[PDB]
C-alpha cells in the first residue's frame, strides 16, 4: 500500500471566501423578443474566475 | 468575402446597414425620427451630410 | 497588443 | 483643383468599438403622476461622451 497525500499547504485560504457566488442582474431591459441581462463580475485580487 | 467594412461592432446592427425596419414589428428599438428609419442609418446620413 | 501592418487580412483586435 | 486630405492617422481606433450605445434603466419605479427612469452611463477610458 501507498497513499497519495494532499499538498496540505498553499492550496487553500484560511480566509472566509465564498465557494459559489451568484451574480444577480444589475440592469435588465425585458423586451418582447429577447431578455437582456447585465452583471458585474467582481473578481478580487487573490481570486481567479 | 468576409471583411465587413464597419466590422468593429460600430452600428447597433454591426453586420449590415439597416436602412429601415418596420416599427410595428420593432421590439428592441433602433428606429429614429418617428418613422421606420433606423438609428444606424439616421446617424450615417446625418453624419455624412 | 498586436500591431498588424498587413494590407490584406488584419486581425479584429477588439481590445479594451 | 485642390483636395482637402483627411487626417488618416491618430484620429480613430481600429479597436472594435460601439458607435452608438443604448442605455436602458436600472430602476424604473413607475407612479401615477410621473415615470422615473434611472440609467447608468458607463464611459470607459478613451471614451468621451
Amino acid at each position: 500500500r501507498q497513499t497519495v497525500v494532499a499538498p496540505t499547504r498553499n492550496v487553500t485560504t484560511e480566509k472566509a471566501q465564498r465557494l459559489q457566488i451568484r451574480f444577480y442582474p444589475i440592469q435588465t431591459d425585458d423586451t418582447s423578443t429577447g431578455y437582456r441581462v447585465r452583471y458585474n463580475i467582481n473578481v478580487g485580487d487573490g481570486w481567479v474566475l | 468575402t468576409s471583411i465587413n467594412w464597419p466590422g468593429n461592432d460600430r452600428l447597433l446592427t454591426p453586420n449590415m446597414f439597416e436602412i429601415k425596419r418596420s416599427v410595428a414589428l420593432d421590439t428592441e428599438g433602433f428606429t429614429m425620427s418617428q418613422c421606420d428609419i433606423t438609428k444606424d442609418w439616421y446617424l450615417i446620413q446625418m453624419a455624412t451630410n | 497588443y498586436p500591431f498588424d501592418p498587413s494590407g490584406v487580412q488584419r486581425v479584429q483586435l477588439s481590445g479594451g
